[PDB]
Parts: C-alpha cells; structure tokens; sequence
C-alpha cells in the first residue's frame, strides 16, 4: 500500500508533464506488462483498471478495458 | 514569443511552451503554469531579483 501510493503519485507527476497524450505514445511503445498484461488475470485487470480510475487518469486504460469486454 | 513584466521586486519572462520549440529540465529558478482544467506544465516562467 505504500509502493501502490508511491506509484500512484509517480504518475500523478509524470502525467502532470506529459499530459496523458504525449504519454498515450510512450505507453504505447513501453509494452509495460507486470504494470499491464492483456493475456492474463481479467480480476488483475479489474485492479488494475479501477486503480486507474482511482488515481484518476484512466485514460491510458483503454484497450485493457475493451480486453475486459473481450475475455467473456 | 516572449511575455515579460516585473513585480514585488522580481524580474519575470514568460515562455509559452509551445514557442520554447527545445524543451529541457530546468533548475528551480523556473515555475511552469499550469493550465486550470487540464492540468498541464504550458508555460515556463522565469525569475530575476
């Protein structure tokens, strides 16, 4: 829960430069997996997902979210 | 591009990012202003005494 802070600020920083576009494109090429797996774990996703709605970006959740949809 | 003026007894320039064209961290003497609705860093501004 500390490194779940830690990190929801990194974001909340980092963000706060990038501003969630120029981020959509280095997401897109960070291929960023422990963070977010496609292929696995829909329950890790609804923690994920929802942790991205909590820190509030959730705007780079995207197609994780379609995946969501897909699984069922 | 640039915005200037001076206040209190500080000498400040304002630079719209967008204008800056080379961007870089900067050591403190910078403040970035932040849009009010979307949050961004769209202007440095700098100081002087």
């Amino acid at each position: 829960p500390q490194g779940r802070i830690f990190i929801k600020f990194l974001f909340q920083e980092l963000v706060n430069e990038l501003g969630l576009d120029e981020l959509q494109l280095r997401l897109n090429s960070s291929k960023l997996d422990g963070m977010f797996p496609l292929e696995g774990d829909a329950e890790h996703i609804r923690y994920s997902i929802n942790f991205f709605t909590a820190i509030g970006l959730g705007l780079l959740t995207e197609d994780m979210r379609s995946r969501l949809t897909i699984i069922q | 591009p640039n915005l200037l003026f001076s206040m209190c007894g500080f000498e400040v320039r304002i630079l719209p990012r967008q204008r800056m064209e080379e961007v870089v961290s900067n050591d403190e003497g910078v403040w970035d202003l932040v849009d009010e609705r979307t949050k961004q860093r769209t202007a440095k501004a700098y100081l002087k005494v």
